[PDB]
């Protein structure tokens, strides 16, 4: 196999997959990065507000 | 100033290729500015991309703004002949400046072409005039990377010329330049060969189209 | 709909100033500002002012900030951008658009954008008098290429200001044309070419003239080309 440096990840959840383009992802589901803080969930993926 | 740099400056792809473009900041700029606009030639410029990712009202959903930081990124998916123009990347501040950049050009399409040589002599009407033109054309051509020297009896010449280009065309998609050497009527009839000599990438060697003063 | 009309095309003289304007629909005009941006002959896009109708305060670009004044009239949704002491490298193509949002705090980047251009004003700045084009003919290439190619041409030459429409066979013929962009001369003149491609046997068959005009001079040239004759 392959092993590369780090820019990948994984996430445990069961929500549906879409057809649209959001950078954040969080596993309950995506979140808009324009507020700067949020509450839904403390796992993230990409650019994301900051978990409060 | 606040200086952006856009890359590259000429991109060539085919249609229904995916296109990126980057556009770098000297400073860090928060995603609520930076923006992409569209300048087709002989129009006036176009809103493609507000804030950092949001699409303009009305464009289509292909156009794609992403990036953040020093590193913005504007991405074509499916290009189409609609989509050949001049980007420019946009930033703005608190005191209203609005930055704007170098801009890069889609040169889309492909296909290396030779191009037609053909050297046409001044008219004589010109000649009484007292100032004489030499035009030596270059037809149907790509891409657009070509170079004309003048040679007046096997001599190159330097400063006494002007290039011109046309846009890429509707239908074949090449190029058609104009060298035209100006001199005055004197030093036209100092000399006998006037000759172009053209090298492009199609040709494997330089094209030397000539002609003698006073001879037809 | 959200639209810029802007003033007519302008040919001043250096030294002296240009008053340019952008009348605005389908919007209230104190909600936003209006901001101009200006393209020299192969440059890229520079902006040099921004006005708003909420607030009459100004900001100006480095380059020019002695020489220009932007003024707004609320009656009818018009703004003036003026710029005094022209010299030749302003000459360029002057663009207006809505920018800022006045009035009300924002956190959508559309009122931190510039989406409704104008058609934009072209001002030309020069010192050399209106004169018409001389049309001089390319001769069709003697010895006929090589097979069944050919081509002729007109030299456009020494006209200001632009711009001149270059026809061929009073518009029978549009397949083949090349008509390049002009190129100033260091006179503060223009010059400029039109070519077309045709067949080699068709010299003797059919009559090749080109069609220039040039609307500022109310002149219009008709010069056939044909091959040269010794
Ligand atoms: C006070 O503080 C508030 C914030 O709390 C400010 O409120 C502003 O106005 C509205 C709130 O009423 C909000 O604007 C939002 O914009 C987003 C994103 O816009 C995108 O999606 C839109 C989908 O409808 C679309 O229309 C947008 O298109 C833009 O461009 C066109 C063309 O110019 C324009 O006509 C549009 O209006 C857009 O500007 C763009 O694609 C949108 O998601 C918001 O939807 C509202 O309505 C739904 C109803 O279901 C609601 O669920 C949402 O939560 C949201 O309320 C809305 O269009 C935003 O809150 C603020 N925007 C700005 C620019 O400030 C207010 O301005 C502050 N000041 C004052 C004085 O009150
Ligand atoms: C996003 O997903 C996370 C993970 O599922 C959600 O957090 C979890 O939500 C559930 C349901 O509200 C919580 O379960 C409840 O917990 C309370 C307190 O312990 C208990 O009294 C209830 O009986 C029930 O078990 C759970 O604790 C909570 N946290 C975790 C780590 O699972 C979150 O709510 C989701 N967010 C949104 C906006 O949907």
């Amino acid at each position: 196999f392959k092993i590369r440096s780090g820019k990948s990840s994984i996430m445990r959840s069961d929500a549906p997959i879409g057809k649209c383009n959001s950078e954040c992802i969080t596993p309950n589901g995506s979140i808009p990065n324009d507020k700067p803080f949020q509450n839904v969930n403390r796992i993230t993926y990409g650019a994301c507000p900051r978990y409060v | 100033e606040i200086v952006l740099t856009q890359s590259p400056g000429t991109l060539s792809l085919s249609p229904g290729e995916r296109a990126t473009l980057s556009c770098r900041a000297s400073q860090s700029v928060t995603n609520r500015f930076i923006a992409w606009y569209q300048h087709k030639p002989g129009q006036s410029p176009r809103l493609l991309i507000y804030g950092a990712s949001s699409r303009a009202t009305g464009i289509p959903d292909r156009f794609s703004g992403r990036g953040s930081g020093t590193d913005f990124t504007l991405t074509i998916s499916r290009l189409e002949p609609e989509d050949f123009a001049v980007y420019y990347c946009q930033q703005y501040d608190t005191s209203p400046r609005w930055t704007f950049g170098q801009g890069t050009k889609l040169e889309i399409k492909r296909t290396v072409a030779a191009p037609s040589v053909f050297i046409f002599p001044p008219s004589d009407e010109q000649l009484k005039s007292g100032t004489a033109s030499v035009v030596c054309l270059l037809n149907n051509f790509y891409p657009r990377e070509a170079k004309v020297q003048w040679k007046v009896d096997n001599a190159l010449q330097s400063g006494n010329s002007q290039e011109s280009v046309t846009e890429q065309d509707s239908k074949d998609s090449t190029y058609s330049l104009s060298s035209t050497l100006t001199l005055s009527k004197a030093d036209y009839e100092k000399h006998k060969v006037y000759a172009c000599e053209v090298t492009h990438q199609g040709l494997s060697s330089p094209v030397t189209k000539s002609f003698n003063r006073g001879e037809c | 709909q959200v639209q810029l009309v802007q003033s007519a095309p302008e040919v001043k003289r250096p030294g002296a100033s240009v008053r340019l304007s952008c009348k605005a629909s389908g919007y209230t005009f104190n909600t936003y500002g209006i901001i101009w941006v200006r393209q020299a002959p192969g440059q890229g896009l520079e902006w040099m002012g921004w006005i708003s109708a909420y607030t009459g305060n100004t900001n100006y670009a480095q380059k020019v900030q002695g020489r220009v004044t932007m003024t707004t009239d609320i009656t009818t949704s018009t703004a003036y951008l003026e710029l005094r002491g022209l010299r030749s490298d302003d000459t360029a193509v002057y663009y207006c658009a809505r920018g800022l949002l006045q009035g009300a705090v924002i956190l959508d980047s559309y009122h931190y954008a510039l989406d409704f251009w104008g058609q934009g004003t072209t001002v030309t700045v020069s010192g050399a008098s209106t004169k018409g084009p001389s049309v001089f003919p390319l001769a069709p290439s003697s010895k006929s290429t090589s097979g069944g190619t050919a081509a002729l041409g007109c030299l456009v030459k020494d006209y200001f200001p632009e711009p001149v429409t270059v026809s061929w066979n009073s518009g029978a013929l549009t397949s083949g044309v090349h008509t390049f962009p002009a190129v100033l001369q260091s006179s503060g003149l223009y010059s400029l070419s039109s070519v077309v491609t045709v067949p080699s046997s068709s010299l003797g068959t059919q009559t090749y003239i080109c069609n220039v005009n040039h609307k500022p001079s109310n002149t219009k040239v008709d010069k056939r080309v044909e091959p040269k004759s010794c």
